[PDB]
């Protein structure tokens, strides 16, 4: 039939309830020491780069936040490029995981998990930034409403204090519809453990499961109404996030389509992020019967679909530029396209307007190496819209006389580069002790492709 | 501490005969880069006009004295106003 | 089965997280402590919601 065609082609070629269980439960639940290589060199590598994360902090928390080279008329650098950049790419994971499953759509299963997991832990080193960009980091509580003897409470105004709530929203909400999605899977890990200590564990995390009649009925809609409620979350998150440009008077900032463009940059920054972690994990860990290729075109598609609103962006922020009348509008457009820094909006129209246009072909999509070549090319490409966002918009603005440069330092690098060690230290952690890919989830589009294949 | 090093003394350069002026030097430069650091940026007034240093002339003074107040409708401001009496 | 009673206690926790956060950002603004934070008004009915639906959102998703 019409609707097997589409689940059979993202499943292997056969596959039972057993199957796809043990594929997930191998990756897992194989025993220290019989564990893969490349992940405790890989591993290793990530935990080097937290080491570069921790001494980039301590570094910062000991001299200063002006290790960064962040000047007075830019004083927003790396600190929040990659803030928005690393929160950005957590708003692609919650679009596969949250909001595909208001779509009921089923190509979302395989890249549930790898993508839900991606979000947190591209969460947890974009969470950092606004904790850490504040020049006195030590009082960062006080972005919490608090009775606390003295009369002040937070602004609410202000979009850092927006940000705060909706990070730490972000946060506890990704995790724990996160952890939702993995009580029923913590339970067949927990099952087929056959190793105390191991069964207790998951047992423990899994806090009862049970499976259940009636426990999956309230799993059905604890997943669904937090599936309805992580959709306008990320679709908020990353519009509080495009808030603490939009509500600045600046002329590159103030752009009214900030939140309906940032948002579509999330969703185009994460899901090249997606792709660039999924093509190793389907290939180094024998995920084939499970990530099918389909799943790469259809992300191809949605990437598309986010890329065309993000090119449309980089118009709607040029022609209502010059549709204003302004001079220091039209002086955006001669500072983005000409200027020092006209290489960060060529080499930002070419990695996100002219490179991932080929998206449009199958034949960049389903070939794999082009999709990775293209993410990579988004990645980058979306790192350098929050460059010409942020800096190339404030080292150039109204008053001539406070033009800076912002040459980033070497803490810069050696925190960004060493935010990528806490992202890929909680993700190799995440594969190994966790399920990389749902497992009730491919549970089901099994018994979904056997229930349209009995009619036929 | 704080003027031990700042380079350039001009001091020995001088003659004691023209000791404020002299039409005897040969530039010939020997560097590349420098720090040199300056607090502006840029030194140009790009176009920004009306919001900078607004000039004028005493000729056009005293035809119009308004001549650079630009005539503007009050602006509309949706953020309330307070009172400061 | 015939139904859960958790979508009620879901909404009737998100509506008490939006009522509880919106009243808490116009308590600090008007009663407790006003400021005149930017020449704009006490009762900015604007940027008092952003952090009201991160309020609802929160609060009802600890009740999902």
């Amino acid at each position: 039939s019409a609707y097997g065609k589409m689940l059979e082609e993202l499943l292997g070629p056969k596959q039972t309830y057993e199957s796809v269980t043990r594929t997930i439960g191998d990756i897992v639940l194989t025993p220290i020491r019989k564990t893969p290589w490349g992940w405790p060199v890989g591993f290793v590598i990530a935990a080097l780069g937290l080491l570069m994360y921790l001494f980039s902090l301590a570094v910062l928390f000991t001299v200063g936040v002006g290790v960064w080279g962040i000047n007075i008329p830019v004083a927003w650098g790396f600190d929040i490029i990659n803030f928005v950049w690393w929160i950005g790419i957590g708003h692609a994971g919650t679009l596969i995981s949250a909001i595909l499953l208001l779509f009921r759509q089923d190509w979302r299963t395989s890249i549930n998990r790898a993508a839900e997991a991606m979000t947190i832990f591209a969460v947890a080193c974009a969470g950092i930034y606004p904790l850490v960009h504040t020049g006195r980091p030590w009082l960062d509580y006080w972005m919490l409403p608090y009775p606390g003897t003295l009369g002040m409470w937070p602004q609410f105004r202000s979009a850092l204090e927006w940000d705060v709530f909706a990070i730490s929203t972000y946060a506890t909400v990704s995790i724990l519809f996160w952890y939702l999605g993995l009580i029923p899977d913590l339970a067949s890990l927990r099952d087929r453990a056959t190793n105390i200590w191991v069964k207790r564990f998951y047992g423990f995390l899994a806090l009862g499961w049970r499976g259940g009649a009636r426990d999956w009925n309230r799993y059905e809609v604890a997943s669904l109404i937090l599936a309805g409620l992580s959709t306008p979350l990320v679709l908020s998150v990353h519009s509080i996030i495009s808030l603490d440009f939009a509500i600045s008077q600046l002329p590159g900032w103030h752009v009214t389509v900030f939140p309906p463009y940032f948002v579509a940059g999330a969703v185009y920054c994460g899901f090249a992020m997606v792709i660039l972690l999924l093509v190793p994990l389907r290939r180094w860990y024998k995920l084939h019967d499970l990530i099918t290729i389909k799943h790469f075109d259809l992300m191809g598609k949605v990437m598309l679909a986010s890329g065309l609103v993000v090119a449309y962006g980089y118009f709607a922020e040029i022609f209502y530029a010059w549709y204003s009348a302004n001079i220091y509008e039209y002086f955006l457009i001669t500072n983005r396209t000409m200027g020092p820094y006209a290489w960060s909006y060529w080499a930002l129209i070419v990695l996100n307007v002219a490179i991932p246009q080929l998206l449009w072909f199958k034949r960049f999509r389903v070939s794999l190496p082009w999709l990775f070549f293209i993410s990579i090319c988004i990645n980058i490409g979306m790192w350098f819209e929050r460059w010409v966002i942020i800096v190339l918009s404030l080292h150039r603005d109204f008053l001539p006389s406070s033009w800076g440069y912002y040459t980033p330092s070497v803490w810069d690098i050696s925190l960004y580069a060493g935010s990528f060690g806490w992202f890929f230290f909680l993700f190799f952690l995440f594969i190994r002790l966790l399920p990389a890919i749902s497992i009730f989830e491919v549970r089901d589009l099994v018994h979904k492709t056997e229930t349209e294949k009995a009619l036929a | 501490r704080v003027g031990n090093n700042v380079g350039f003394n001009a001091y020995r350069l001088r003659t004691s005969a023209t000791p404020w002026f002299g039409v005897g030097l040969e530039v010939a430069k020997v560097g590349e880069n420098y720090k040199l650091a300056s607090t502006q940026g840029h030194f140009l007034m790009e176009g920004r006009k009306k919001d900078l240093v607004r000039y004028g002339t005493l000729a056009e003074y005293v035809e119009d004295e308004k001549f650079l107040q630009v005539e503007k409708e009050e602006p509309i401001s949706l953020i309330g106003e307070y009172e400061y009496n | 089965y015939r139904g859960t009673r958790l979508p009620w206690v879901i909404f009737g926790a998100g509506l008490l997280g939006a009522s509880g956060m919106f009243a808490l950002q116009t308590w600090i603004n008007l009663v407790e402590y006003p400021l005149n934070i930017g020449g704009r008004p006490l009762f900015s009915w604007p940027a008092f919601i952003p952090a009201t639906f991160e309020g609802m959102v929160l609060l009802s998703a600890f009740a999902a």
